[PDB]
RNA sequence: AACGCGACGAUACUACCCGCACGUUGUAGACGUAUAAGAAUAGGCUCCGGCCUCGUAUCCUAGCAGGCGAUUCCUCCGCCGGCCUCGAAGUGGCCGUCGGUAAUUCGCGUAUUGCAAUUUAGACACGCGCGGGAUCAAAUCCUUUGCAGACGACUUAGAUGUG
RNA sequence: CAUCGGUUCUGGCGGGGGGAUAAAGGCCCAGGGAAUGUGGCUCCUCCGGGAGUGUUAUAGCCCUGGGUGUAAUACCCUCGC
């Protein structure tokens, strides 16, 4: 496009009070409506979220897995 | 003969009144002292008398030169600007004019 | 800080807005400023962005009469720097007009500023400010591309000034060499207690 | 139609100026300059060979 | 990520002389002199070894590290230019109207000039000025072939591209009208 | 193959390089932490040149010509001190032009009013001698 | 461009001296009388110095030339004076050429030639104050239009709340400066030719 | 986020008739001060063991100082952070002289590169990497290279901001 | 550009220029109001030995606001004149005369402005004065013209003539 | 100007307490260990330097316990001048 030699009308970044107030009101109404839809949400949700686990690049992940084994064995022995 | 100067004062500039964004308060002026660029350097000049020397039209009691006297009160900001209080507030036209900071009252 | 009768600033290699801000503050504090070589000022970013901004500026004009009230688009590089400075000064007040009367701006180095000390402002110097690899342009190139007519005249005059400066520098080097020889020869004829006392004081 | 500012038209006109109109204008200039030339030919300080000085300011008054 | 150190190397042949000062590179060979200003690229030049130029960037981003490969190939091309040279062969073909190509050397400018006539029967004379240092000859081994040779690869290839672009068919079906002048071979003089 | 390369030769941050900090004290690089910070120790017996072991930001440090040879990476203060006195860092620092400039700065800063008057008078006597010498030189050619 | 200096000839005619006056008949006619003495003082040192200044500093050289209006049938006796640029040659050649042409008549055929295309510069015929119909060529309004028909019906129908500079308005017509180009010279006739 | 310290915080549930000796829980908390450390402790305990502040008490708060603050170390940090997508695992590495310096550098890094603020970040493990071969990230591996030595091109000299004008053009070579 | 600029002609007076004699004359603001390389910044400078963060530098800087007289020195400064030189908005270099001049040392004076009170001190511009040198001009109204014109404005002519 | 009173801003100095009776660190003592392996040794080289071996040698480092030691210093709190 010939933007550099013949630029068009600039798009103003100066807001108006009317548009600022209207955007704030719409954002508040959207928050209320989203809260209402979340309260009436019929989609199934898990009781416990899925844990990501331990990252593979953590250098002592195998040692942490060993500690988990030792802890569960000690818990089973105590119980 | 002698080729030296006779200056025993330090040069300063009258920048502005004490002010916010919009409101100004002429009872306190802001002075930039030459060579003073921090609060530690400005602490030396606290209490020093400062004269604004100007010229008038009419000769009154032997002279056309008038003086407004004041003192340095406290540092201002972080860049060595100081606040000064004069007997009368300095003229608003003198923003950018020069002032004389004396070496008295001395504690050296 | 230091108060001077007039500070002459070589505009080569300085960034436009930062130099303008420093110069406007000095003018309002009451210091007289002369800027030379405004055609050698720099603007950060690519040249086409500066060109786009100047063409966008050229769009604006009073619709019912372009001879009055309209933005008068000055194309000389010193006038571009002057517009940048005037935007940072309350020019519609008497104090701002008085501050603007303490400034002079030129293309090239007209005499007698060719034989005066030219200072630099390190807070506005491009080699110290811009990150390496970032683009920058020249105000003189912008001025030539938007219709300044005197790029070649200023270039020829700067070439003659630099040739005369080369002759002056040859004489200056000869004078410095003779001064070093004079000090070396005179060091035998100064009293050793005088020399030792000066050395102990640091001179 | 190609405009008067067209690049091809400018190149055509430059070829015309260089090859056709140029020699004619040069020969006419030679004749006219010869006629007007025929009409025309029909201490340093104290002599003026050294160019001494004749018999708003750029600086601040100081 | 910023890489602490990155380095490239350029080998220099025995008959070549390389001088680098403030990133202005001068390359000397049997075939002449080439110069190239590389001060738009941040690079530190060194002599790592006898006959090897080292190029290095310190604390550079991936883009700055990658730019050294371009610098390496550019200097290697100047070295190849002063040693073996560069040669682009072009072939001009036609269907009905024979293309007439005439080659002259301007004594005032030192540049070669190529005049092309009768391109699909057109009456205009197309004139292309070669870059300085590029020589153009009409071939004797093959029919309807021009040979552009020189030390600068950029100058030779741009001259060939200017000849290619000056003979463009316009407003005709290019599946049918096949006339033109095309680059047919690229290589070294030696 | 003749290669003539004229470019920059920077001093390098490395183990053994002596840094001058902004207060005038000296340290030696023991370990490089990253491109901006080093671990440095100044074990000098001179209290003006001494620096406690710690992190030094390279923006606050200057590279001196002095490099302690074969200083091990991570060496503790005892070994750093032994290498420092064996190499004689303090003497070479004293011979550097940076320390002479600093010494001149302190000598000029410690002057009294009587000292400044005597400086002006002695400089005028020396200047009279140099002016005679320069007149003799300019008279010759 | 800046005029650095001017050098005048030793003798100027009365018809060109009239150009420097509004009331030449009441005048003492003193113009250039002190200037003519510089040709005699010190063998013209000031004249020579100004010529050397033009030779060593200047890039554009123009002669000053005036008309001989007394050879015309015009009642005007005050001549027209103008700067004519010397093109060609070096600056020293231009200066020597002009100084050689001092106090001399230059005929029209040493400047222009038959079959040459020239440009003509003049002020056009004055018409005084003229309405929009003849000044701008606007369409006449219909017969017995209220408040006049030799007008523009709407000078503004749209924003801005101003009259724009591009709207036709009644005012001065003619007496404008015009440069017209590409005029062919058909003949340069000589005044001494009884069959020109 | 701030001049942080590492605190050992030990707390417990208030003893009852059924439970005269409740279990003690210990955490390592990076916090600017002790009030924030105890608040974070009760926050995590509410999230894990369902022990509330009103039904519990703080047994001990101690500062854990770095054993060798003058030794350069490499640290691996396993963290989780919350964004609009959800919770994400992350392993990152820092070359510092203390765990607190590593955690501050982590907070500034997460803010700079992912806009993750303090309360969206859960620090799970801070380990000192024992061996050079345990370093995984190339931006630490280039720093642990043998005979590491670099120059510093284009250094802007330090000039005081109060000295507006200079009589000589500065140099960027030292 | 009617508040941008240049070259040139003639400039009567109280006008112009020079000398000193000062301002109840003014000025967005003297007080050492001292200081010319160019160029690069992933490179430069040099006396060619070396040197480069750094103007924290260099020059100048003592005497009644700076006297008088010596001892002593040939250094620094200024006005004129000659020859050159400097056009981007024009001014510097050399030489010569004359005048001043602690680099060294000393003698006589300083008081009383009374314990501080701008240290009235510079530059430019303007004005009033004398004593001299230099110079004797234009414009407008008016009458006239029609290349012009609502009125102003504009092109012309009016002193002896090609009126 | 001096000596005070009231309010307040700001600079410096001398002590006390706490914590892992700071953590470090220096110098010693006794163990253990490795590499971005020092010296030595072996093999390649552009003779510049590389590769290997292995635990202090013709550099050093890390971990643990102990002594100096109620060490110093930081940070926090605090009594004054």
């Amino acid at each position: 496009a010939g933007t550099i030699n013949k630029p068009k009308k600039p798009t103003s970044k100066r807001k108006t009070t009317r548009l600022r107030a209207k955007i704030s009101k719409r954002a508040a109404e959207k928050k209320r409506k989203e809260r209402k839809l979340a309260r009436k949400n019929p989609e199934w949700r898990s009781k416990l979220k899925k844990d990501p686990g331990i990252p593979n690049l953590f250098p002592y992940k195998e040692r942490l897995l060993q500690q988990i084994e030792e802890e569960r064995i000690r818990r089973k022995e105590e119980l | 003969p002698s080729e030296a100067g006779h200056r025993l004062y330090v040069k300063g500039r009258h920048l502005s009144y004490q002010r916010g964004r919009r409101n100004t308060h002429p009872k306190t002026s802001l002075i930039k002292i030459e060579g003073v660029d921090d609060t530690a350097a400005a602490n030396f000049y606290l209490g020093k008398r400062v004269a604004y020397v100007y010229r008038a039209q009419k000769e009154v009691r032997g002279t056309k030169i008038r003086v407004i006297w004041g003192k340095i009160t406290r540092p201002h900001g972080n860049s060595g600007v100081v606040r000064a209080k004069f007997t009368h507030p300095l003229p608003a036209r003198s923003f950018g004019a020069s002032v004389r900071i004396m070496l008295y009252p001395s504690s050296i | 800080s230091s108060f001077e009768s007039v500070v002459v600033i070589d505009g080569k290699g300085h960034l436009l807005g930062r130099l303008a801000s420093i110069v406007a503050k000095q003018l309002l504090s009451g210091q007289k400023i002369v800027v030379v070589r405004c055609e050698a000022l720099n603007i950060s970013g690519e040249f086409f962005r500066a060109k786009l901004k100047y063409h966008a500026y050229l769009r604006k004009m009073t619709r019912y009469n372009p001879t009055r009230g309209g933005p008068f688009h000055f194309r000389a590089p010193s006038r571009i720097f002057y517009k940048a400075v005037r935007g940072m000064i309350p020019h519609k007040t008497a104090r701002g007009a008085a501050a603007l009367e303490r400034l002079k701006v030129f293309e090239g180095v007209p005499p007698p500023y060719d034989k005066k000390k030219k200072m630099v402002v390190p807070q506005a110097l491009r080699v110290l400010r811009l990150q390496p690899g970032r683009k920058y342009c020249t105000v003189g190139r912008l001025s030539h591309e938007v219709g300044w007519k005197y790029q070649d005249v200023v270039a020829r005059l700067e070439e003659r000034r630099k040739a005369k400066g080369a002759a002056y520098y040859e004489r200056k080097k000869l004078a410095a060499r003779q001064l070093s020889e004079a000090k070396k020869a005179a060091a035998a004829k100064v009293d050793p207690k005088v020399s030792e006392a000066l050395a102990a004081y640091g001179y | 139609a190609k405009s008067a500012r067209a690049s091809r038209i400018k190149e055509n006109h430059q070829r015309f100026k260089k090859n056709i109109a140029g020699p004619v204008e040069a020969a006419r200039l030679e004749r006219l300059s010869a006629k007007l030339m025929a009409i025309a030919q029909a201490s340093g300080v104290k002599s003026g060979k050294s160019i001494g000085r004749k018999d708003s300011s750029i600086v601040f008054p100081m | 990520m910023r890489y602490i150190h990155s380095e490239e190397t350029i080998p220099v042949p025995e008959n070549v002389k390389v001088s680098i000062k403030s990133r202005l590179v001068t390359v000397e060979g049997p075939r002449g002199k080439l110069q190239k200003d590389l001060s738009h690229i941040a690079v530190n030049f060194s002599v790592v070894k006898k006959g090897v130029i080292g190029l290095e960037i310190h604390h550079g981003s991936r883009k700055d590290v990658a730019a050294l490969r371009t610098v390496r190939t550019i200097i290697n091309n100047m070295i190849i230019g002063v040693t073996k040279g560069f040669k682009y062969k072009m072939r001009y073909v036609y269907a009905h109207f024979p293309i007439n190509v005439n080659v002259e050397k301007n004594a005032e400018t030192g540049c070669y000039e190529v005049e092309i006539r009768n391109f699909i029967g057109e009456k205009i004379v197309r004139k292309v000025v070669m870059a300085p240092g590029v020589e153009v000859e009409i071939s004797k081994a093959q029919k309807d072939e021009l040979i552009l040779s020189g030390n600068s690869l950029e100058a030779v290839s741009q001259s060939a591209a200017d000849i290619q672009q000056i003979c463009k068919v316009r407003n005709k079906d290019i599946r049918k009208f096949l006339d033109g002048i095309y680059v047919s071979e690229k290589g070294n003089i030696v | 193959a003749e290669i003539n390369v004229e470019a920059t030769s920077w001093r390098r941050v490395e183990v053994g390089r002596v840094l001058k900090l902004e207060n005038g004290s000296l340290a030696a690089i023991v370990e490089i932490i990253d491109h901006k910070r080093v671990l440095a120790d100044g074990p000098s017996s001179d209290p003006k040149l001494a620096t406690p072991r710690g992190i030094v930001p390279l923006s606050r440090a200057l590279l001196t010509p002095i490099v302690i040879p074969k200083l091990p990476r991570g060496a503790r203060t005892g070994a750093v001190k032994k290498a420092w006195e064996a190499y004689g860092v303090d003497a070479k620092w004293k011979e550097t032009n940076w320390a002479k400039k600093q010494l001149q700065q302190e000598r000029r800063q410690s002057l009294t009013d009587f000292d400044r008057f005597k400086v002006m008078r002695l400089k005028k006597q020396r200047r009279f001698e140099e002016r005679k010498a320069l007149a003799k030189i300019k008279a010759a050619a | 461009l800046r005029s650095l200096t001017t050098v005048w000839a030793e003798h100027l005619s009365d018809e060109v001296k009239r150009r420097f006056y509004k009331n030449w008949y009441k005048s003492k006619k003193k113009a250039f009388t002190k200037y003519a003495k510089k040709y005699a003082e010190n063998n013209g040192a000031s004249i020579t110095r100004e010529l050397e200044r033009i030779k060593k500093y200047c890039t554009v050289v123009r002669v000053l030339a005036h008309t001989q209006i007394r050879k015309t049938p015009l009642k005007q006796k005050k001549a027209h004076l103008m700067e004519i640029q010397i093109n060609g040659g070096s600056v020293a050649d231009k200066v020597e050429f002009g100084r050689s042409l001092f106090e001399k008549p230059v005929t029209i055929d040493t400047i222009f030639e038959k079959d040459e295309m020239i440009d003509v510069i003049a002020v056009t015929k004055g018409h005084g104050f003229v309405g929009v119909t003849a000044r701008w060529g606007t369409k006449k309004l219909p017969r017995k239009t209220h408040k006049g028909l030799r007008k523009v019906a709407c000078i503004g129908a749209w924003h801005p709340s101003h009259v724009q500079w591009t709207v036709a308005r009644a005012g001065q017509m003619g007496y404008h400066h015009r440069t017209s180009v590409n005029h062919k010279i058909y003949r340069i006739g000589k005044g001494d030719d009884e069959a020109n | 986020m701030g001049r942080l310290q590492e605190y050992q915080v030990i707390g417990r549930h208030l003893p009852t008739e059924a439970n005269p000796n409740p279990a003690l829980y210990r955490m390592r908390i990076f916090a600017p001060n002790e009030v924030v450390a105890k608040s974070r402790f009760w926050y995590f305990l509410r999230g894990l063991k369902k022990v509330k502040k009103a039904t519990g008490e703080i047994v001990s708060v101690n500062v854990i100082s770095e054993k060798h603050p003058l030794k350069v170390k490499n640290f691996g940090i396993w963290l989780r952070y919350d964004s609009r997508s959800g919770t994400h695992n992350m392993y990152k590495e820092y070359r510092e002289t203390s765990r607190v310096a590593a955690v501050e550098a982590m907070y500034a890094d997460m803010a700079a590169r992912h806009r993750a603020r303090f309360r969206s970040i859960h620090i799970l493990k801070v380990v000192e990497l024992e061996k050079t071969e345990d370093v995984k990230r190339p931006y630490i591996k280039q720093l642990v290279a043998k005979n590491l030595s670099f120059p510093l091109p284009h250094r802007v000299p330090k000039i005081s901001t109060k000295k507006i004008f200079s009589a000589k053009r500065p140099s960027t070579f030292s």
